[PDB]
Order: C-alpha cells, then structure tokens, then sequence
C-alpha cells in the first residue's frame, strides 16, 4: 500500500552547538578578521512554528564570552610591556588645588625609569591614582609600588586601539540556522509561538559593565524580569527596560599624556599633570526618570513576589570593586561609580542623582591570573552619554521578614550581560534528509 | 538564496515538499581564521555524508526519491491525509526519530543492493 | 602651458563658461583635466576631475567637457558665492586663472 | 591531467564541447599551511556548488544534459550555426551573462520540480 | 525549436583574485613550507584567444609583496635579539692603513657587553660603519649610539640563513588558472593575442634592489618601456633590457667574524678587525656596454616623447639612502652604490665605470616601524657578479624646456621590481558551467 | 559504521562485491588543530576525485556500474571463475595495477563521451 519515499531538503532541525562566525560593518574586537556584513540581511518569519528557547543554556553566550576574552588577549599581545615599571616609587600628595572629594585619591610618584640605552637611567615623575598604588611597608617611608607587581605582569594598552564597543553579529555556518524569538513578552525560557530565522543576530555591542546594562536592547512594551529560577537567590535577575535611562558620566579633569622612552622603541604613557583644577569623576542620572523606572521594575517584581510584598533596593553587600560599584569603560577611561544612591529605596504597595566615580589606570579585566593591563591616560576631558537599558540584581536570601524583598546590584560575570542580548537567539542544525510513506513505488 | 529558507517549517508536509530546493541550496557555503575554516570543512562533510546516503540508496541526484521498501505500520499507522495534509515535517521527524535507522538499514541493504545486483544480471542476458 | 581667460563675468540666474586652451598637441593627454576653485584667502577645492566627473558633495551646477585641445567648465546657476579663482590642471601644469565676477 | 587544459578556449563551441572532461578534471585538487588549506577548501565548495546546481536540475552525473526549458529568442536570436560553428564559449558567456540567472531559475523551478513531482505521481499508478 | 542544454566543463573564465600557492625546486623564503616543484611543467598554448592583461592591477604583485614581507618576518622571529646592544659606545677612528675613500667610514667602538652570567660584564670592541652610528651628543665626547636605539628594536639575522635569492613559482589552486602573455612586444597593458595557460609562473627570484633590476628576465627582442601612464610623471617607468649588463660588485676588505656571548645561549657577531688594507666596496660596469644599453633605452623613449626630444639621464634628486643609491644584498652584505656615473649623460637626436658603495650592518628593510635587523659580518672577501636586466626610472616633471626630457633613478617600492617579472601573468577563475540552445529535448 | 570494514579483504571478489557499502561508508569522516583539519580536507578531496571519476564515466551514484568497454585479454586472460570465485580483490589489483590507466582512459574517452553525444543526438530526433 505505502512505500518509503526519501525527501532531501526537509525543513527540520535539531538543537545544536557549533562555532558561529562573525559579521561586522585598530579595534579590540579585531574587525578585520571578522567577515564584512551584508546590507539588508534577510529575516524570514516561520509561521505556525512554536520553538522552545532556553536563554540559560544558550551556547551563544559561552561562545561570545570566550571570543571576547580571546580578542582582548590578542589585542594586548603586540602592545608595549611595562614590566620595568615595578620599581620603588616615591609618592607625595598632589600640590595643586584639590577638592575634598579628591584629597588623597591622586598621588605624584617619582621613580628611576630605564631609557633606550641600557647603561643610562632617567628620573621621571607620573601621577597615579590611589586605587593602583600600594604602600611597600607599613612604616611612613613614602615608598610605594604598583598594585600588580607582586602577582602579575602588566602590559600597556596600545593607544591606537579604541575601546569603543562596536556592534558585532553572530552568523551561523551553512547547515545551521539562527532562530529568533519575536514574542515581545517572552520571559526567557519556554515555548515561543512567534519565531523567525535569521542569517545573523542583530548588532550586539560587547559592552563590559557591572550592575547596569549599557547601550543594550530595550523591551518592546513592558519591563521584562528574567531569571533562571526566581525562587533561587543564588541566580541573578536580569531586568530589561522598555525605556532607556540616560546617564551622563564625566571625568572633569583636563589631562595630558606624557611619553617616556623606556626601551629602544617602547613608550610608556604617564598622566603627568592636570591643567586647571582637580575634580572627581562622576555620573548624573535624572531623578524622576530613574524613579519611574524603579516603579516599573517594582510593578514587574510584584508579579513574582506578591502584590502586597514590600520591594526594597539597597547597595551591593560585598565583593570586589568591579562588582560593588558600577564599573565601565568610556572614552578610554575606566570608571568605578558608586551606585548607593540609585538603590536606596523602599516601595510599599499603597533634579539629578550624582554617583561619585573613582578611576583606575591598572585594570585586571575578568579574573585572569598573572596578566594586568595599564590603561594609558586620555588627553582632554571625557564626556560620556550612555543609555541604561537594564539591571543585574540579586535577591537577598535568608530573610527573616516575609513581607519585604530586598534586591541589590550584582555583576562581574559578563555572561549575564551578553545573555541579556542573546536571550532571543537559538542555534539549530538542519536535518534536510527524511523519509515518509507515499503511494509511489520504484520501478 | 537565503530568502524563503525554512519558510515551510510550519507548513504541512505536502506543502513543505515543494520547497526542497530552498533548504537544499542553504546547506553549502589569528585562530578565527582556522575555526571558521573548520566550520566550512564541517559543512562539506555533512553535505557529502547526506549525498553518500542518497548514493548508497538509489536516490543520487534526486530531491524526491521513490523506493521499494514497504512502509511498516509499526513505524506509523497514520493515513496519508494525516501525514501530508494535517501534519508538519517537524512533528513527523519527532515521531519517526525512533525508527529512522531501521528504515535506513532497509533502504541500504535489501532494496538497493539487490536491485543493483539484479541489474548487473539483467544486463548480461 | 594651459592658457585661460584673465576674467569671466555672469549675472545671477544665468550660466558662465570658462575655457582652458593647451599649447601642446592632443596626443590623448587631456583625459585627466581637473578644475579648482580658490575662494580668496583659502586653499583650492576640486570641482571637476577627469573632464566631467564631480567629487561627492559638489553641486551639479559645475560641469565641464572637452573638445580637442580646448576644455571648458560651465558654472550653470551662478550665485554670489562664485567669486573665486578657477584653475584648469593637467597633471602638474595649472591654468593661468580666471576671476569669475558676479554681477 | 593538466595537459590540454583550456585548449579549446579559442575553439568553436561545438569543437570545444568534446573536451569537457579536460576542464572537469582540473577543478578538483606557518600561516602558509593555513592559507593554502583554505584555498583547497574553497575549491571543494565551488565544485560542490556546481554539482549541487546539476543536482537541483536533472543533470546530476552528466557533462552534457538536455532539459525541458524552451530557449527564448530574447536571450539570443542567433542560429545554431552562429553559436556552435562560428562562435566560442567566451563570447557566448559574455553575451549570456546578462540572462544566466533567468535560465537558471527556469531550470531550477518549473522543469525539474514539476518533472520530479510528475514521476512521483506516475510511480503510484 | 531550441531547448536549454547544460554543459559542464566549459572553457570559460573570469577575472579573479585568490591566494596563489608556492612551488620551489635554512632559507629566508622558507622553501620547506613551499610545495616541491614538478619537472617539465605543462605549458598549453591557447590558439585564437585574445586576453586583456593589466600589469598595473595585477594582484600577483600585491600577494608577492605581502608574502616576501611575511617570510622575512618569519625568518627573523627565531633569531637572536640584540636589544642589549643599546649602550653607550666609545668610538675612535681605525688605526690601520686606510684609503682616503674610507677615512672616517669605519669606527672602532668599545662597550660594556653582557655575558651569560647576569652579575658579570665584559669589555669588548667591534668595528662599526659610519652609516650605523649616531653621535649621542653634539659635544666632542666621543660617545656614540647605534642608529636604531631611539626608534626601533634590533634583531640579529641568523648566520645560517642565506640571503641568496632562489627562484620561486606562483601556482594557481584548482578551479583557477594562470594565463601567460607570450607576445614579445607587449607594452604591459591591453589585449594580448598570444596567450598560454600555465600551472605556475616561471622561476622568479625575489631580488631586493633599487634603481637597477638585477637577475631578472630579459626582453626577447627589443628594450621594453612600460609605464601605467607615460604622461604621468608620478608613475615609474620600468625598462626591461633585451641584453644584460654585467655588474661586478666587491667588498675588497678581508673580514673576520668575532663571536661574543651576550646571553646563556645567545651570540652576537661583530666585525672585529680587517686583515690587510682597508679599501672601499665598489661596483664595476663596462662603459661601452652601458653606453649602448642607454642608447637603446633612449631610442625606445623617443617613441613616447618624440624623435627630436633630448633625453637626459641624471642622478636621483632625493629620498633616503635606499632610493638615492642602488641598494642591494649580495654575499650576505648590503651595498649602497652611488650610480651618479651611470646616469650622467645628454642624448641629442643627431674602460669601466666604477660606482663607490657604502656598507651598513643595520638594515631596516622596507619601511616597517619598530623593527630593524643587524646583518652579521661575512668572513673573507665578497665578490659578486650580477646581470642588470632593467631600470626603474622617474621622469622629471614641471619642465621649463619642452625639447629635453630628464630621467632619474627611483625605487624603494619593491612592487615595481616584482611587477617587472609578473607583468605577463594573470590569474583567472574557471567557469565550467554554461547553457546553450540545442535541438535536444529531455524525454 | 566501522563494523565489518575490510572484512571481505580476504574473501573472493564475488563474495567481497556484496559488502561495497561497508567500505563506501568508511571513506568519509595548537598545530594539531590544523594538521587534523588538513587530514579531513584530504579525505574529502579523495572522495570527490573518486566520485568525479564515476561521473566522467557513466557510473555516478552507483557502486556496481556496467560499461561498454570490451575486456582485453592482454589485460587479463583469466576466466570468470578464476577471478570471482577463486581470487581476492587485492591479488586482482596487484595484477591489474599495470593496466588500470588504459582501462580508465577507455572508460573516460570512447564510451562515455560517445554515448553522451549519441544521447544528445537521439533526444532531438
Ligand atoms: C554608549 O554609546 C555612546 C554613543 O555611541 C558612547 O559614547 C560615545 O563614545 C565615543 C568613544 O568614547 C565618543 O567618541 C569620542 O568622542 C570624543 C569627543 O571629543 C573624541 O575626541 C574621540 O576621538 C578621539 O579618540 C578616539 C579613540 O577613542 C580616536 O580614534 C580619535 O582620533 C580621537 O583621539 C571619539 O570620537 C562619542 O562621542 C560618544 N558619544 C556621545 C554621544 O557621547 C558611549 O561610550 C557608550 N557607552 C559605553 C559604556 O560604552
Ligand atoms: C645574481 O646571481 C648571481 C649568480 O647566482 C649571484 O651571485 C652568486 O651569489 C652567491 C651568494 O652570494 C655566491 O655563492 C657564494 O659563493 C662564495 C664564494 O666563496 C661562497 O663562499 C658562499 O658560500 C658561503 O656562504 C653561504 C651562505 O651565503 C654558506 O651556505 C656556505 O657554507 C659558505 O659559508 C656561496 O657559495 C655565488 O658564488 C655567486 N655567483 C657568482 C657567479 O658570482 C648574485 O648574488 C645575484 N645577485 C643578487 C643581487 O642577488
Ligand atoms: C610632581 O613632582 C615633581 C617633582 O618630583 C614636580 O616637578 C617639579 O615641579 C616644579 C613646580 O614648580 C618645577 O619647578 C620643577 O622643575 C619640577 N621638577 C622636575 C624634575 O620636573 C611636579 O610638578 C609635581 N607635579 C604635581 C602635579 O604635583
Ligand atoms: C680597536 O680598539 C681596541 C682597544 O679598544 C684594540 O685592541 C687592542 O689592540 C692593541 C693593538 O696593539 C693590542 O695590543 C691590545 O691588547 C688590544 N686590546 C684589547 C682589549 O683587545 C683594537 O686593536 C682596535 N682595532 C682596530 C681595528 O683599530
Ligand atoms: C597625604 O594624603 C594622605 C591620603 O592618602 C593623607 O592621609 C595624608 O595626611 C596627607 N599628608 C600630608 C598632606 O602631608
Ligand atoms: C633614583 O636613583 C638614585 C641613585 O641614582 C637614588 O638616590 C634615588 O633615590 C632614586 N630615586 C627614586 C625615586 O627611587
Ligand atoms: C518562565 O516561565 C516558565 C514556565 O513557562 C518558568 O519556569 C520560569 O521560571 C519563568 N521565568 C520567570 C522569570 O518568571
Ligand atoms: C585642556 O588644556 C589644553 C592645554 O593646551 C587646552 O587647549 C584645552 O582646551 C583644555 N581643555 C579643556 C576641556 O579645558
Ligand atoms: C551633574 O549634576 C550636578 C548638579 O549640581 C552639576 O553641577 C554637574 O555639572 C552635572 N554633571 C554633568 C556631567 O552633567
Ligand atoms: C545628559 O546630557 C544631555 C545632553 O547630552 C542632556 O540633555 C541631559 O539632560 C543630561 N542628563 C542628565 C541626567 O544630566
Ligand atoms: C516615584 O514614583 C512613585 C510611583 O510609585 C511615587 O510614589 C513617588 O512619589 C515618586 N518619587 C519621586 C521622587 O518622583
Ligand atoms: C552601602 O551603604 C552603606 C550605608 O547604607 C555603607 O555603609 C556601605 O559601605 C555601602 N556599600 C557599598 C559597597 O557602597
Ligand atoms: C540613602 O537614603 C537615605 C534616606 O533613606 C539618605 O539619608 C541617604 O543620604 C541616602 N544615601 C545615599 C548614598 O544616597
Ligand atoms: C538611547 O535610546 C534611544 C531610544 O531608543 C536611542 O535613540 C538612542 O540612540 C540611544 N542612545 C545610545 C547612546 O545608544
Ligand atoms: C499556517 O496555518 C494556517 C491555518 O491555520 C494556514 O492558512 C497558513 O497557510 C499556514 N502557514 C504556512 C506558512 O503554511
Ligand atoms: C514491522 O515491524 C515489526 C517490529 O516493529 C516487525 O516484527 C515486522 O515484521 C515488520 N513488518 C514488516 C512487514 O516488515
Ligand atoms: C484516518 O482517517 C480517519 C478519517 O475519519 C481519521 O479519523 C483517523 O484518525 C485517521 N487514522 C489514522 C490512523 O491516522
Ligand atoms: C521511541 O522511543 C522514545 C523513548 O525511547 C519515545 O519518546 C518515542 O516517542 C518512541 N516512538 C514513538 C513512535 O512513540
Ligand atoms: C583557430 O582558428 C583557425 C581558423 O582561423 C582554425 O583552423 C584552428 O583550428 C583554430 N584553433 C583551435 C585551437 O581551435
Ligand atoms: C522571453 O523573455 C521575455 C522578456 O525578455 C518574456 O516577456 C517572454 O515571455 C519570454 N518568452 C518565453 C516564450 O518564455
Ligand atoms: C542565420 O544564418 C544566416 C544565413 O544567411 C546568417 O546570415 C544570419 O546572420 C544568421 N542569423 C542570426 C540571427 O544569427
Ligand atoms: C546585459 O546588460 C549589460 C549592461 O547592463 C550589457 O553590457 C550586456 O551586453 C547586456 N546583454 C546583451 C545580450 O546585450
Ligand atoms: C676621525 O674621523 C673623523 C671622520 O668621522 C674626522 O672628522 C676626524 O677628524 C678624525 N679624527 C682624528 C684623526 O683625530
Ligand atoms: C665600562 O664600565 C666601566 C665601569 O665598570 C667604565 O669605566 C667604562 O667607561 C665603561 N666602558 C665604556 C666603553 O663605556
Ligand atoms: C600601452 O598601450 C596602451 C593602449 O593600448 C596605452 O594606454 C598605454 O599607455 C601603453 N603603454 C606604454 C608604456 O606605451
Ligand atoms: C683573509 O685572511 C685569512 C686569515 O686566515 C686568510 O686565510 C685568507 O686567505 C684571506 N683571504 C683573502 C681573500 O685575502
Ligand atoms: C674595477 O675597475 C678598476 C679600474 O681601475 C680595477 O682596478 C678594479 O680591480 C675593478 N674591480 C673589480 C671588482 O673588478
Ligand atoms: C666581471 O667579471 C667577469 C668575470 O667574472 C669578467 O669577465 C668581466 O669582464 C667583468 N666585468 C667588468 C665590467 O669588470
Ligand atoms: C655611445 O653610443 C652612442 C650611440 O648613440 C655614440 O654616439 C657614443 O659615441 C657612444 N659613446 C661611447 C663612450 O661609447
Ligand atoms: C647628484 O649629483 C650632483 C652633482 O651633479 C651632486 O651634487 C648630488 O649630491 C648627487 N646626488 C646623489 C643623490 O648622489
Ligand atoms: C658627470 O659628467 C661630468 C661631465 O658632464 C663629469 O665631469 C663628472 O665627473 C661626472 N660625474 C660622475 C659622478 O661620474
Ligand atoms: C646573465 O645573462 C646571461 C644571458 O641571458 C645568462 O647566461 C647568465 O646566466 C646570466 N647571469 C646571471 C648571474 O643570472
Ligand atoms: C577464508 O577461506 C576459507 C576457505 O579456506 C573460507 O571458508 C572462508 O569463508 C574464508 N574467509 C572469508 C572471510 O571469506
Ligand atoms: C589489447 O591490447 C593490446 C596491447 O596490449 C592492443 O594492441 C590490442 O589492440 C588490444 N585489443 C583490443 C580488442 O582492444
Ligand atoms: C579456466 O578454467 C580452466 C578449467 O579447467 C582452468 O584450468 C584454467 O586455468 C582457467 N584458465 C585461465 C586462463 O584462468
Ligand atoms: C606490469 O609491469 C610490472 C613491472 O613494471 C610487473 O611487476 C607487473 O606484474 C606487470 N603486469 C603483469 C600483468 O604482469
């Protein structure tokens, strides 16, 4: 009656994990190696298809994490190494007019540096931040060392390599496809009844930050609360805003870049001095916009924790500076901003905010071992305007009051940041070969 | 080429069997210059393996291929209207994942090699 | 070697035509003839390149052609921001210069 | 293998159609150990893509393949003597570069998929 | 009436750019990585085929340029680095019997070098050329430094890697073909009515030189004048000779190689001393042969500039030493020869020449940034016999006398040298698939 | 897949010709991430070259293919019983290594291209 008929080109797929390649329109993320993008990339809507999606088991996040770390190492490899800088520093307090906010944050350190000739040395002086300098001994000898000299080698970032995130697209190789959930109220996990296939993901900027998601995607209609297990306080809550909150971060000090020849063709870039006054770096956010955004976040959290539960926001309970502050890179400078005024509110069911920011010039990105980076100073004054598009929050566990929930900023694992952009994308492999009964028999 | 890809994924198997060329044409195309190359190589092998299957069966060069393997009701008792008119290929592949390798073995072993040997013997009459 | 009129004149709304005449023979050397506009006080800017091509961002008003030894520009749509010095170039030779006076 | 390659490039299309195997056999084979490997991979993909075209058409395994697509005088009004006896393949490819993708679409869409479906329906009579 | 017939194997091709691989029969150009060549390589003449060729848009020249630079860097990577040599040098004039030609070109410099033990130093002395030594200060302190110490790190070339150019062949991958123009009066650009297909190019020696093309291919019948635009004085004129001019270059000084241990397993090779007298390196060319060759070049230039135009040859008007002199590598030594006597003549339409040569031991090949090479001395006396097979000339623009044309040597961009060998080769891609009308219909 | 591979290497050619799919399925799949990749690429090229041979002959998609080339007693005078019943494929390949390229040329040149041209001319009657 019925006979096996073989079909090739069947629109069937399986869950898969593969190596997705790159498409992009002197950069950290290479960009030359990454394939050029194609205009008007095709998007095809799959009608009558419901596909399960898990953001919390998406291998695109792990691949992006590995790729960004590897690209960072590759960018750092050919740049000037600053191993000679591990010498005794003689540091005094800056003698210019310094605001109380900054009195003791910046030190003027003198040291004996090498030159292009191995038999000569030079006496030089550089300005260093207090979060990069360690007292050599407890006694008041005024002799100090760089923070990394005991644990890690330090490499200077190439001044010609910009730290501005640029959008990148992750593309499937032939035989694989990227499925995009188009549901606008998608909680991250579960069936998606509105699916499309794409050649590549949208333009994702690999912005590195903690506690606030910057320059990301916005929720289409409502604030989205996504968590792998909302009952598990060990997992982070990703909040995606439906409206951005504008944050204006500045390093007010006018800055100079002093070039010191430390080898035959190696230059070290020191801060040198500040023209004009010395003022603390800081970020401004609108008070009303932030307050309405927090009201919306609370409204969405009550859908998981109860209509009558008190929602409290408080500052980070602990961790390193990268996770107790809002850390980010803008303008080439690394800011560590105190968000204690962003999360300082109790919400019962019934102007601008200025965040002080500290600067470091010695950065250990991620948590690698034995490798640090010196950030060269940027000349001039840095002014930065960014969109806050989401939060990474942790719920306080072990509560002794069941009528109140407390949420604190978290971060430090960038897979939670890049999972906030890749949450809607899934990689599948195509199974074009299939069999089915028909009435056709081979002669 | 990409345009229309997997568009009939949610269509019925009959409707989705008229777009086989759209999926067929989308199967073929500094450590990042090696890994991407590996991916390209991987795609080729997958394509060749599927083509190899079609060649060990009597289906080389075809997108729709009729065979001499009888269908077994153990594999599926559904009518033709409940497969081609009221069903998608993803649902069919989920049910028949369990039986795929038995059908593949019957396709490989009895029908094609016995047919090929019978043509070898008819050609010398 | 690329003679040019000493001066040219037009009225707002009409068109002007500047001519560049080359002493040398044709010898297919006139394929690459460019034009420059020197607003008094600044550095010349390029209006035409290779006889009848326009740099991106240059208005369609400026348009030149060629005839044997001679080669001309046509400023069609003369405004009041056309009081410059117009120079024809063939490689290294520069034209003698024409001052286009607006009336 | 290389010997005789492209020798009939300047010959007439008829004369140059009897040497198709000579061109066919010449299509298939420290950063310099990667780039050369990429070139090898590239060659494979090109070969497979052309073979894929021949498979989506009813031309798999053939160097000369006859089809059911009528010729259109819009594509070319030249006689057969002015194509096969008085013309080379390079000149023909220069003229018909403009129309290649229309012919390829007609080859892909109407003729092969309708013929394949008609064999699917004749085989169940 | 007529039906579409598909043909596979069609002898049709397109212009293409691909990565051509290598074929060759302790070398700078690797040679081990390069595939071994095949005897009696096939050459097939394409009859009745006219193919357009452009030497001035040939991607084989760009690929060769990139490949030679990369091979040079790869050869330099595993060799001894001489960064410790950037120390103060105490240099005096050589005290042997020195010819006036060489009085002050060679200096005897003493310095404190490192040893295999980090707590010990050695007092050593080496002979250095004047074109490699810079006064540290304007005052007469007699303290000097190497020329590169301020701008670039210096690496010693491995003494076991020969600098002799060997022929290499560029081969197309499968699916691509190399077309060779066999016209013997081919001006470089335009249709070529005599075409062949080759597996690989002929044996091309990547000889690095300026102003004179050495050990190249000869023109079959007449001197060939090739220029991208003969009316454009910003483009170089490549002159290909139909007869070679023999040039005999020597470094007369007998030389020794002194080995100094600078690290646990690192050796630095110094000149040390000269046995016998000290004489200037130089090149000899036949006066009559050069004069007839220039007569032929003038005869060919008049075909572009007029039968009655005066053709004048004069020395280079400016640039660095690599382009104001005839630079070349022979015997392992780098010669910079003064060609002011080769181009010193006016030609109206109506013995030997000795070129002094200077030597450098510190070479910056091409124009890379932050990388120089020390050339170790070669023991003995270097005697070199080469063929001059062409010239790179630049025509003087802005002339105020239209009856005279002046040509000067140029160079420094090696793509003009390797374009003098690859001018006749083009890379195309094969298009084996085609369609045509026939009377055959599918059943 | 591997199971049974080369098992009939010591069997007679007749007995060993019924296991062709077992060998056919086993032909297709930090410098060590490049060299292994090269090996994978190498395998693909070898497979494609053999498939290319089968395509220039009239044998595309077949494991047993009958042709129009007459056997020559110069190549081998042995009977059929002394080849298929009393002989292995390794012994046969050792004897006929000497003549392989003559048979390959006859397969490539006369029979397939003349047959293909004759089908090109029969199809237009
Ligand atoms: C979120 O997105 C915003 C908008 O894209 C982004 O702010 C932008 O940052 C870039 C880089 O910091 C700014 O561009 C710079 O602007 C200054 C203004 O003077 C220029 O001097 C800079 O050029 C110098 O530096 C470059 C290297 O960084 C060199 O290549 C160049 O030659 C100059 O030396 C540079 O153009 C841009 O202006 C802002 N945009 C706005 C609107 O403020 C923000 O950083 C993103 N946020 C995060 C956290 O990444
Ligand atoms: C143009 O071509 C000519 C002819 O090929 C070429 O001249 C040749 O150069 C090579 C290399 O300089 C010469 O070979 C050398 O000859 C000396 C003579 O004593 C030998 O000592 C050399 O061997 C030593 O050095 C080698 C490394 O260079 C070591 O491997 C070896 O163990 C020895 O230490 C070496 O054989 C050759 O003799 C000349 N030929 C002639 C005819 O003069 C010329 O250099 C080319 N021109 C250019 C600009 O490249
Ligand atoms: C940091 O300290 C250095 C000295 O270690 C200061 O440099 C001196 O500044 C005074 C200012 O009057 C000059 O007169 C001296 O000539 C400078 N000395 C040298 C060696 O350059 C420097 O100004 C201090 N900078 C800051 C910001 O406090
Ligand atoms: C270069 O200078 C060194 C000394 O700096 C010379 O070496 C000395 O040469 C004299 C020659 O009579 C010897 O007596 C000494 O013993 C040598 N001294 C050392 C430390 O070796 C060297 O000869 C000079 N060379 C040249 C070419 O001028
Ligand atoms: C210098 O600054 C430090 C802050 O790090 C402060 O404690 C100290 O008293 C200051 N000393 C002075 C002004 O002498
Ligand atoms: C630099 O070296 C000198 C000796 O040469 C020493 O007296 C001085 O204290 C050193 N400077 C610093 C800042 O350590
Ligand atoms: C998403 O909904 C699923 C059930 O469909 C549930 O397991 C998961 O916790 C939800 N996530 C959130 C953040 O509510
Ligand atoms: C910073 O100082 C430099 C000194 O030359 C000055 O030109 C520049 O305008 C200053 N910038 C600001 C933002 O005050
Ligand atoms: C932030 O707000 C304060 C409010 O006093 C204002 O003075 C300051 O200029 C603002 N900073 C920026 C960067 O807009
Ligand atoms: C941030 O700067 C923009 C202009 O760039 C301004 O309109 C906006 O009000 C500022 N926001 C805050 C919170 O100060
Ligand atoms: C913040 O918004 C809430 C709405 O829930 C409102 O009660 C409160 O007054 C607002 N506060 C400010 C400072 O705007
Ligand atoms: C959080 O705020 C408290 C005051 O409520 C303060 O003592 C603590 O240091 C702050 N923590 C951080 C990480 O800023
Ligand atoms: C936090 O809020 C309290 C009032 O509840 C206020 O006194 C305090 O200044 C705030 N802290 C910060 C760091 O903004
Ligand atoms: C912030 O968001 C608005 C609205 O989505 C957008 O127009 C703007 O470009 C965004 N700003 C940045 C810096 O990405
Ligand atoms: C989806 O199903 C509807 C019926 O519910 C049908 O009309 C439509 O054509 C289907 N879509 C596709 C792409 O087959
Ligand atoms: C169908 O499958 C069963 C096992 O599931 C088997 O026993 C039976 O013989 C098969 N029938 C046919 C007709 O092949
Ligand atoms: C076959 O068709 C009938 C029509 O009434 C339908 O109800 C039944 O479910 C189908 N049977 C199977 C086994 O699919
Ligand atoms: C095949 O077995 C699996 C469990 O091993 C089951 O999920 C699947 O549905 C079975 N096949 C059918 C047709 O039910
Ligand atoms: C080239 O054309 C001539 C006629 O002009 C012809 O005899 C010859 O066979 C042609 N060459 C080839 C290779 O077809
Ligand atoms: C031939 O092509 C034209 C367009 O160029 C088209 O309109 C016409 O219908 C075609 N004819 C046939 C018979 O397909
Ligand atoms: C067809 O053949 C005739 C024979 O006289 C020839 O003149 C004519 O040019 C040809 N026509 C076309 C359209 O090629
Ligand atoms: C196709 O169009 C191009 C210009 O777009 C033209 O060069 C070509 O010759 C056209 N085709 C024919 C048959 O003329
Ligand atoms: C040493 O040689 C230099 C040439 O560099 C010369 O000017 C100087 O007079 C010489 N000095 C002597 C012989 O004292
Ligand atoms: C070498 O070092 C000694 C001190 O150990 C010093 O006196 C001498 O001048 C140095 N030599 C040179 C050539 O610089
Ligand atoms: C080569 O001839 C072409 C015209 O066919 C011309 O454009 C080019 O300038 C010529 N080159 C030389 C050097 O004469
Ligand atoms: C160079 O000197 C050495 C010293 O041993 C001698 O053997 C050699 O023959 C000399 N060479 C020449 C070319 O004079
Ligand atoms: C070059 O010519 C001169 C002429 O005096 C001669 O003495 C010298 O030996 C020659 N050099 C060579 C290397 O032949
Ligand atoms: C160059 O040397 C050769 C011998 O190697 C000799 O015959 C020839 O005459 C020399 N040439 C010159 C110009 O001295
Ligand atoms: C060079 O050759 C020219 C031929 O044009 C001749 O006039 C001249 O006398 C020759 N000079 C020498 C030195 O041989
Ligand atoms: C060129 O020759 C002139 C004398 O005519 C001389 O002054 C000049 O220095 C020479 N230039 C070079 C680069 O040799
Ligand atoms: C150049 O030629 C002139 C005669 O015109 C002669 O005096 C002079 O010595 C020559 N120069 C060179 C460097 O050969
Ligand atoms: C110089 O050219 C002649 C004739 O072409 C040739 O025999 C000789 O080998 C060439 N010399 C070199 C060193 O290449
Ligand atoms: C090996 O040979 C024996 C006879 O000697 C035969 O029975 C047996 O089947 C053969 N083995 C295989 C694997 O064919
Ligand atoms: C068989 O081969 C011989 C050469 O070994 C040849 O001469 C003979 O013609 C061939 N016979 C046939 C029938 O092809
Ligand atoms: C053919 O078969 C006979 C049967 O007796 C056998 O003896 C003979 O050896 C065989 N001949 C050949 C040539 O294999
Ligand atoms: C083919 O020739 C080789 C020697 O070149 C020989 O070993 C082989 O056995 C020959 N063929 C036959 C059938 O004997």
């Amino acid at each position: 009656n019925l006979w096996v008929t073989v079909y090739y080109g069947v629109p069937v797929w399986k869950d898969a994990e593969t190596t997705l390649f790159c498409a992009s329109d002197h950069n950290v993320w290479a960009t030359h190696a990454c394939v050029p993008t194609d205009p008007n990339p095709q998007e095809i809507h799959l009608e009558n298809v419901t596909e399960e999606f898990n953001m919390w088991k998406n291998n695109m996040v792990e691949q992006m994490h590995t790729d960004i770390i590897s690209l960072w190492d590759q960018s750092l490899k050919p740049c000037v190494k600053l191993t000679p800088l591990c010498v005794t520093l003689q540091c005094t307090n800056v003698t210019n007019n310094i605001t109380d906010d900054m009195r003791g944050e910046l030190k003027n350190c003198s040291f004996n540096m090498t030159t292009e000739l191995r038999d000569k040395r030079q006496k030089v002086h550089a300005l260093f931040y207090k979060l990069d300098i360690v007292p050599i001994n407890e006694n008041q000898n005024t002799s100090y060392r760089l923070i990394n000299c005991n644990t890690a080698a330090i490499t200077q970032a190439c001044p010609k390599v910009s730290f501005e995130p640029i959008p990148i697209h992750y593309c499937a190789p032939a035989g694989f496809a990227i499925l995009k959930c188009k549901d606008k109220k998608f909680n991250g996990t579960g069936p998606c009844p509105s699916v499309s296939t794409v050649q590549c993901t949208h333009g994702i900027k690999p912005v590195v930050s903690t506690q606030l998601l910057l320059n990301g995607s916005l929720a289409e209609e409502e604030v989205m609360i996504r968590s792998k297990d909302i009952r598990n306080n060990a997992k982070n809550i990703l909040v995606q805003f439906n409206t951005p909150v504008q944050i204006n971060c500045t390093r007010p000090n006018n800055n100079t870049r002093k070039s010191i020849r430390i080898g035959p063709g190696q230059w070290f870039y020191a801060t040198g001095d500040i023209i004009g006054d010395i003022r603390q770096a800081h970020c401004n956010v609108s008070k009303a916009t932030w307050n309405e955004t927090l009201g919306k976040v609370v409204k969405q959290l009550r859908k998981h924790f109860g209509n009558n539960t008190i929602i409290r926001f408080a500052n980070s309970s602990g961790g390193d500076l990268e996770v107790t502050t809002h850390s980010f890179n803008c303008g080439g400078e690394f800011f560590y901003c105190d968000t204690s005024g962003l999360f300082n509110s109790t919400w019962i069911s019934n102007d601008s905010i200025t965040l002080p920011c500290r600067i470091k010039q010695i950065i250990n990105m991620w948590q690698r071992i034995g490798q640090a980076m010196y950030a060269p100073p940027i000349q001039g004054v840095i002014r930065c305007v960014s969109n806050i598009t989401g939060l990474i929050l942790t719920r306080d566990g072990g509560s002794t009051d069941s009528t109140t929930e407390t949420f604190r900023p978290s971060g430090g694992d960038m897979r939670d940041n890049w999972r906030s952009e890749l949450y809607k994308y899934k990689v599948v492999k195509i199974e074009p070969l299939g069999v089915a009964p028909t009435r056709c028999k081979r002669r | 080429v990409f345009l229309g890809f997997l568009g009939a994924a949610g269509s019925t198997m009959g409707a989705a069997s008229m777009t086989l060329t759209v999926q067929a044409r989308n199967l073929l195309s500094t450590v990042w210059g090696i890994k991407q190359l590996q991916a390209r190589v991987l795609a080729v092998e997958r394509y060749l393996r599927d083509q190899q299957l079609l060649g060990i069966w009597g289906c080389s060069g075809k997108l729709i291929c009729c065979t001499n393997v009888p269908w077994n009701s153990s594999w599926s008792n559904r009518n033709l209207s409940e497969i081609w008119d009221n069903m998608t290929w993803l649902q069919w592949d989920k049910e028949i994942s369990n039986y795929t390798q038995i059908i593949y073995g019957l396709l490989e072993e009895s029908q094609n090699q016995q047919e090929k040997n019978e043509q070898d013997l008819l050609a010398l009459d | 070697a690329l003679t040019q009129p000493p001066s040219a004149s037009g009225s707002p709304g009409q068109s002007v035509t500047i001519s560049c005449t080359g002493t040398s023979s044709d010898v297919g050397g006139y394929n690459y003839v460019s034009w420059y506009q020197q607003h008094p006080g600044k550095a010349p800017k390029v209006i035409i390149y290779e006889v009848s091509k326009r740099p991106s961002g240059v208005p369609d008003r400026f348009s030149g052609s060629k005839s044997g030894n001679t080669a001309s520009l046509t400023v069609s749509g003369l405004q009041a921001d056309d009081e410059a010095d117009y120079y024809c170039s063939s490689y290294e030779v520069f034209g003698t210069g024409t001052k286009v006076t607006v009336l």
